């Protein structure tokens, strides 16, 4: 079925595209404290400067913060209608398959490619859990943390893991 | 030191005693990298000169990843190690120790400082000290070990003020 071959399908381009941006917001975070650090060691009027740039560092921090969640969040429930469509179907499958053995005719779908559509989808999540996982990490850079940000990355690490729950009890 | 001071840094890349390269950087910052990457960052970013024989250097440069960081301001030269490469370096504020001064990895080291230059330089004009120095090597090493690259770091101001006498 095309529908799910092609959701699979940008699924590995996008978060392919996830990685990319949390590797671009590692690197930012890392140009963060190395600038805020220089400021911090010692006036001459230059340092208004020094401050400003320290003060646009913040500023894409948190745009490139908020922008990953907004890229994760969307993968997260894409990776749930995913979920949501393929149990339903495996199960029609199991139902199908019992059936013929009472008399009824074999299932359509051959069970190879739903275990291959179920794997790939757990693969996503693992993945995603992985990058997750990261972030929380990442969010560790400073003392409060960023209390939004961080409480975006456990909403999220607890969706991805029920989705894992849903796929890894019935697989 | 007027307003009007041009601190901006001065790269000299040297791969193997030959000069491969300068490069003046106008900007508070950059970041010494292999290649560019496509990426969305506030820091100016300097790729290394692409060796022509290709070997040994190439092999060293693609083991930098996340590169150098380097501030050229007011206050002077700053240098941090992100790179799994063992880093070496001479610098005016290099400490008086026997073997050699190796950059610590996720921590902002001092190298070069224009209040301690203008002091020790203010000395030697009424002559109660020698002159100050202002280059700040960096000794990059490779699998034994061998320094292949080499880049030296000054800025503007302070060979200038020097080479009038």
């Amino acid at each position: 079925q095309l529908e799910i071959e092609n959701r699979i399908q940008g699924l590995h381009v996008d978060i392919e595209f996830l990685v990319r941006s949390i590797r671009q917001l590692k690197d930012e975070q890392d140009v963060f404290s190395f600038r805020y650090t220089v400021f911090s060691l010692k006036s001459d009027p230059h340092q208004s400067q020094q401050a400003q740039l320290v003060q646009a560092t913040a500023n894409k921090v948190d745009r490139m913060r908020k922008e990953v969640l907004d890229i994760s969040k969307g993968l997260v429930g894409r990776l749930t209608t995913l979920v949501d469509l393929l149990l339903p179907k495996l199960d029609e499958w199991k139902v199908q398959q019992a059936a013929s053995c009472i008399g009824a005719p074999p299932p359509e779908l051959q069970l190879e490619q739903l275990e291959q559509w179920l794997t790939a989808g757990a693969k996503f999540l693992f993945h995603l859990r992985q990058l997750l996982k990261q972030l929380k990490e990442m969010s560790h850079m400073l003392r409060y943390k960023g209390d939004m940000f961080g409480q975006g990355v456990d909403l999220q690490n607890a969706q991805v893991m029920e989705l894992l729950q849903r796929l890894l009890q019935r697989s | 030191l007027p307003l009007n001071s041009d601190y901006s840094l001065l790269l000299t890349f040297i791969y193997g005693g030959r000069v491969v390269g300068k490069t003046q950087v106008h900007s508070l910052d950059c970041r010494l990298v292999a290649e560019r990457s496509d990426s969305e960052s506030s820091m100016e970013q300097v790729e290394f000169p692409k060796p022509d024989p290709l070997e040994p250097t190439q092999h060293l440069l693609n083991q930098l990843d996340r590169g150098v960081l380097v501030a050229s301001n007011s206050r002077g030269l700053f240098v941090q190690r992100l790179c799994p490469i063992p880093i070496s370096w001479n610098a005016p504020e290099a400490p008086p120790g026997p073997g050699p001064h190796l950059l610590p990895s996720n921590k902002c080291v001092e190298l070069f400082k224009t209040t301690y230059f203008c002091r020790d330089l203010a000395q030697y004009f009424q002559g109660q000290g020698p002159p100050p120095k202002f280059q700040a090597t960096l000794h990059f090493w490779a699998a034994s070990q061998e320094n292949l690259i080499t880049v030296q770091m000054e800025q503007a101001f302070a060979r200038h003020l020097l080479e009038k006498i």
